[PDB]
């Protein structure tokens, strides 16, 4: 999971 | 927005759609290319091809279970492109590049046409 | 194999599938959650959820145009997860995380359950 | 396009  | 994103989600979705195709699960159309028949999901075909997008948004053609392609279309070129649609992988070879480019131009798959033009220019 | 790969292909496919969903094109099922109705593509639901995968591979349920979820399922939690299925983006907030985790456990969306558990453990 |  990432900060888009 | 303040969303988080799962990097592998789109790839995992496509992998599962290909698994459904391989088991012939919820396929709703057969694409006829000369004598050869290819089963697929209308939504995936539309998501990948400008030609299928136009066909299946048409109020009459959206309901067809069989689509016959132009007789000039090569079944192997179509097979390679159908595999690309479901995997992101293109089996581009010296012996098939002309048939692949011609099929991609007909199917309106702009990114495939672009890589075929570049590979041809290099040779 | 000797294939080449188009990096953005899976993301572009998912973006187009979401565009079809937003225009209600080729949606073939309505998911009923309490009073709320959500239109979707069976194939995308199966590709994202262990629960929908089991439902639509069932010889009888595969033909249903309406699926009613357990009354304990929160419509907002479902909406956030349906958006995630079509975008890879999860709108996880303090006010919805419990409903999102419970809905993801029910839908069998292992990666969402994992991030919800980690975000809860941090607080 | 890349070599996967
Ligand atoms: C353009 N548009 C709004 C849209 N919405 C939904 C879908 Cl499924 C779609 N697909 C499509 C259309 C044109 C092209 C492609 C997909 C690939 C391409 O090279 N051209 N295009
Ligand atoms: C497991 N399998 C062969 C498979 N083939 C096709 C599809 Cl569409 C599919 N989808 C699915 C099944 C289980 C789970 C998911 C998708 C997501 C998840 O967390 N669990 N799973
Ligand atoms: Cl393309
Ligand atoms: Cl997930």
């Amino acid at each position: 999971w990432v900060i888009p | 927005d303040s969303c988080i994103q799962f990097t592998r989600h789109a790839s995992d979705v496509l992998l599962n759609l290909n698994r459904l195709r391989s088991r012939d699960i919820l396929t709703d159309v057969v694409i006829v290319v000369s004598r050869e028949q290819f089963r697929a999901h209308k939504t995936v075909l539309m998501a990948c091809s400008g030609l299928f997008y136009s066909i299946f948004t048409d109020q009459l053609k959206c309901n067809l279970s069989v689509i016959n392609l132009d007789p000039e279309i090569n079944p192997e070129g179509f097979c390679i492109l159908l595999d690309f649609m479901y995997t992101s992988r293109l089996n581009l070879r010296e012996g098939n590049i002309m048939a692949v480019m011609a099929t991609a131009m007909y199917l309106q798959m702009e990114h495939v046409v672009d890589t075929c033009r570049k590979f041809i220019k290099a040779s």
